[PDB]
């Protein structure tokens, strides 16, 4: 009674794929998969289908050809082969049971696979580089002290970062990757603090990449002016 | 004796039956004929658990089993003959110079027809005749006209359809009817359904009929109730074994029941002379309603069509009543169901041929009419499927050497009408050949022809259920 | 040929409030059209489908309905563990390809606050690097809609500039945003003074954030 996912990676434009699911308890002769693809920050997208009785395979208007629909019931499992991936085909894809009836009544799409992360594109396994938020030297004494730290080219996700390792975990913010048009991204950390305080306490944050296994750490200070 | 019939009949039969098969010269996804090809391919080269799923998307089996084993039968003798005929997804698209492999295929549907459908309608008709003691030249005749059915005898030979076969097998059934043998009536039918399911058609009939017969005509018996139970129960069991036992059990009986009835797709998409392909260009309906909706309608529509008949049936038992009844039944079904397709209406031109027998002239005039308009709303098919010439030829010899050049009803108002109705396909059969359609919608005279149709099969099925109503005199039976 | 219209972009309305969805069919030839909903990150879950049946395992407040070709869906008492965002999905017939609404979101409705504005400079480390990259940030505000511009030595910059949100925080339920614009190193040293503009409606006047290079 729960899908799943596997097959995902990196692949180069001009690569191939081929993704799995595996059912769970329920026949995969009577549902009619659907492989339901969301790019990221996008709305959801369909893809292709089957009807599990006809091999009625019917691909949506973008993957004509491209792509390629298939189905075991020997073993419970649906395959999704693909051919081209263009640069922006990047997603999530899941897979997706939808169990029909007699008078063509639907059901919806009950079971959902977890879900499998699909990235195309064509560049090298980077490190970040980090350049502190330095706050304000002519900032406002006492008040609103909003400083930070920026990461910058680094591939490709994720990437965590903190403050002060745990020690500085109030008020603070973690803005979005932004996949630069370079190919790269970057990301920052910014938390706000006394500016009297600031004068005070030792700011360091803290950036580790698992891809690239790099551990970063940074003190951030008004630059002298 | 008289048997010059039963070789000129099949004479007839195999100069038909060198026409085209259709589909020809169809490169990507051939006609019917590749699909016989290839079930019969595709049966004996695979274990009984895969013969429907082997390939879904490429004339994947869809009939009950009985098509499956028969299919398999042929598959083994053709392979004796030439294996090289059934190459295993090399022999997809067998095209022969030589005209190899056709006759064998027309060999097989004459061979069906001989052993499954001549001696069930003869020996019918000898049953009606010994009855009513007639001439037996008048029997003969009565014969001879029947196995010269044009639509039928088309049907088959050149456009490759084994229909002969369903055909034969419910008259069987209606031929143990009379003579009260029930219990072989059952069986016969529960046969004729396991080859082609479109047989249903007569299940509201054989329902009720066995029924009230049995349980409860002449009193409230019950042993032949259980003795029909027994034998149509058998009959389903020792026809779907095979599947369940020696294939993937329940997995496999589930796919080929969802197989046999797939699921509706679109809406009116072909052009037949049903209900709806008619009002379909007025109302147009693909706007005013959803799919279930229409799901729902046709449903209501056919059981109200078939359910007076069923419910007099159950009233007033009667041998001299079946074919009306039955043509009540199967018009009633193919007249307001969702998708039907250019045929089927075979399946009512059984209880209509089996009506020459009877001695008046209205019903003769009658069926010979009906007879002439069903092989009429067959013509775009055979026209896109060659068959320029048998048409009229098979169409001509029906009508001549049923007599007609003496020959129409007692009545200026039928008279009329079967007139008018002459001329109307007289009049199409212009239309096209010459002139092109207004090419603001081009595919026209088709649609005059779902038009045209439809009428003639709407008052055919009012004056049945009339002859229903108006007779059920307690009539001498004799007629 | 197929798809829907889900109307409007985006709603806010805090516990209690009652609210309705709709979505523009395309077509009426068929009345399976399921509503989903999807928690960030999570695979959306099955709410209603045949455009009326409640789904078994589901609380009863929500209620579906079809107006011949503008399907609607009702909340009645929205609890706060109740946003998210719903999609409309319609499927005509079994081997017809199907379609997604376009995303609607769900979310709290509060008081109007003011966006606190701050901005960076590149820094001596990054003119190493081999580029400049200027930052400014807005931060705490509502509503979420907002727009800042770049203005550079007197000017109105546009196309290399990139902006990003952070969701609505869990507490105090506000938003935040960077907006940074990249330039090369002689061509941020090209010019002298630099600026953005931030617009919001929070904002009764469009503040200004400026320096001239150091
Ligand atoms: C006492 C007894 C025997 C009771 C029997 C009860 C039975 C047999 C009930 C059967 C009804 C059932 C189990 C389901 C209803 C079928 C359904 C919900 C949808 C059916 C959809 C299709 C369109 C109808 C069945 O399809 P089918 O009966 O095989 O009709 C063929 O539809 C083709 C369409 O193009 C034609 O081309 C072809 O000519 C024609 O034969």
């Amino acid at each position: 009674v729960q899908l799943v996912e596997s097959g995902g990676g990196l692949v180069q434009p001009g690569g191939s794929l081929r993704l799995s699911c595996a059912a769970s308890g329920f026949n995969v002769y009577s549902s009619s998969i659907h492989w339901v693809r969301q790019a990221p920050g996008k709305g959801l997208e369909w893809v292709a289908s089957i009807s599990s009785y006809s091999g009625y395979t019917s691909y949506a208007d973008s993957v004509k050809g491209r792509f390629t629909i298939s189905a075991d019931t020997s073993k419970n499992t649906a395959y999704l082969q693909m051919n081209s991936l263009r640069a922006e085909d990047t997603a999530v894809y899941y897979c997706a049971r939808e169990y029909w009836s007699w008078y063509s009544y639907s059901y919806g799409i009950d079971y959902w696979g977890q879900g499998t992360l699909v990235t195309v594109s064509s560049a090298s396994t980077k490190g970040p580089s980090v350049f502190p938020l330095a706050p304000s030297s002519k900032s406002t004494s006492g008040g609103t002290a909003a400083l930070g730290c920026l990461v910058k080219d680094y591939f490709p996700e994720p990437v965590t970062v903190s403050w002060n390792s745990g020690a500085l975990t109030s008020g603070v913010h973690t803005f979005p990757a932004v996949l630069q048009s370079s190919g790269l991204y970057s990301l920052s950390s910014v938390v706000t603090v006394p500016s009297s305080s600031l004068g005070t306490q030792t700011y360091i944050c803290n950036v580790n990449h698992k891809p690239s296994n790099t551990k970063v750490d940074k003190k951030v200070e008004p630059k002298s002016c | 004796p008289e048997y010059i019939i039963f070789v000129c009949a099949v004479i007839l039969r195999c100069t038909i039956g060198l026409g085209p098969y259709s589909g020809k010269g169809s490169p990507p996804l051939y006609g019917d004929f590749e699909a016989q090809r290839h079930w019969m391919e595709i049966t004996q080269h695979l274990p009984l658990s895969k013969w429907y799923w082997y390939d879904l998307q490429y004339w994947g089996l869809d009939y009950p089993p009985l098509t499956a084993f028969h299919s398999y039968l042929l598959g083994l003798i053709g392979s004796f003959f030439n294996p090289s005929w059934f190459a295993l997804e090399k022999s997809r698209g067998f095209e022969s110079p030589d005209n190899g492999l056709k006759t064998y295929m027309r060999s097989t549907v004459i061979i069906s027809d001989i052993l499954f459908y001549f001696p069930a309608v003869i020996y019918f008709t000898k049953w009606l005749g010994r009855y009513r003691n007639q001439s037996p030249i008048g029997q003969s005749i009565a014969a001879s006209a029947i196995l010269f059915q044009p639509s039928l005898m088309l049907i088959d030979h050149g456009h490759f359809q084994y229909n002969s076969v369903m055909l034969g097998l419910t008259a069987y059934a209606i031929n143990n009817l009379l003579d009260e043998y029930y219990a072989m009536a059952a069986v016969c039918f529960v046969l004729s359904i396991c080859f082609k399911q479109m047989a249903l058609y007569y299940a509201p009939i054989f329902f009720a009929y066995l029924l009230s017969r049995s349980l409860l005509f002449p009193k409230f018996n019950i042993a032949r109730l259980t003795v029909i139970a027994f034998a149509t129960l058998a009959t389903f069991a020792i026809i779907f074994a095979p599947l369940y036992f020696l294939g993937g059990g329940l997995k496999n009986i589930h796919q080929c029941i969802h197989r046999i009835f797939p699921f509706a797709r679109g809406i009116f998409e072909d052009k037949v002379a049903n209900f709806w392909c008619v009002t379909n260009v007025f109302v147009k309906y693909k706007e005013r309603f959803t799919i279930q909706q229409l799901q729902l309608y046709s449903l209501i529509a056919t059981v109200i069509g078939f359910l007076p008949a069923m419910i007099m049936t159950l009233l007033h038992p009667k041998k001299h009543l079946l074919p009306y009844v039955l043509i009540a039944c199967s018009m009633s079904f193919f007249l307001f169901s969702f998708q039907v397709h250019e045929k089927t209406i075979l399946i009512p031109l059984l209880p209509i041929t089996l009506l020459y027998s009877s001695t008046d002239w209205n019903v003769l005039s009658l069926v010979s009419w009906i007879n002439n308009v069903a092989l009429f709303t067959l013509w775009p098919l055979l026209k896109k499927d060659g068959l320029h010439l048998q048409y009229a030829v098979s169409f001509l010899l029906s009508n001549w050497l049923i007599g007609n050049f003496s020959l129409l009803p007692y009545n200026v108002v039928w008279k009329s009408f079967i007139i008018g109705t002459y001329i109307a396909m007289g009049f199409y059969h212009f239309l096209d050949q010459f002139v092109a359609p207004p090419s603001k919608y081009p595919d026209l005279w088709v649609l005059l022809n779902c038009a045209v149709g439809f009428i003639c099969f709407s008052i055919f099925w009012l004056w049945s259920y009339y002859k229903i109503f108006t007779s059920g005199s307690k009539s001498m039976k004799d007629l | 040929d197929i798809q829907m219209t889900q109307s409007p972009s985006s709603l806010s309305a805090s516990v209690g409030d009652r609210v309705t969805i709709t979505c523009r069919a395309s077509q009426s030839v068929s009345s399976a059209v399921a509503w989903y909903q999807q928690k960030p990150g999570k695979a959306p879950k099955l709410l209603i489908y045949s455009a009326s049946s409640l789904y078994s395992g589901v609380p009863s407040r929500f209620s579906g309905s079809r107006s011949g070709t503008d399907f609607t869906l009702t909340i009645s008492s929205l609890q706060p563990e109740d946003f998210a965002t719903y999609y409309c999905q319609q499927s005509y017939w079994v081997g017809y390809p199907i379609t997604f609404g376009q995303g609607t979101k769900v979310e709290i409705k509060r008081t109007v606050a003011a966006p606190s504005v701050f901005i960076f400079p590149p820094s001596d480390s990054q003119l190493k690097s081999g580029t400049a990259s200027v930052v400014c940030l807005l931060n705490n505000f509502y509503p979420r809609e907002a727009k800042v511009q770049w203005k550079v030595d007197n000017a109105l910059q546009s196309g290399n500039s990139q902006e990003s949100v952070t969701e609505q925080d869990s507490k105090d339920s506000t938003y935040s945003l960077s907006s940074t614009l990249t330039l090369s190193k002689a061509d941020y040293e090209k010019h002298k003074v630099y600026a953005c503009e931030v617009t919001h409606q929070g904002l009764s006047s469009p503040v200004t954030k400026s320096f001239n290079r150091g």
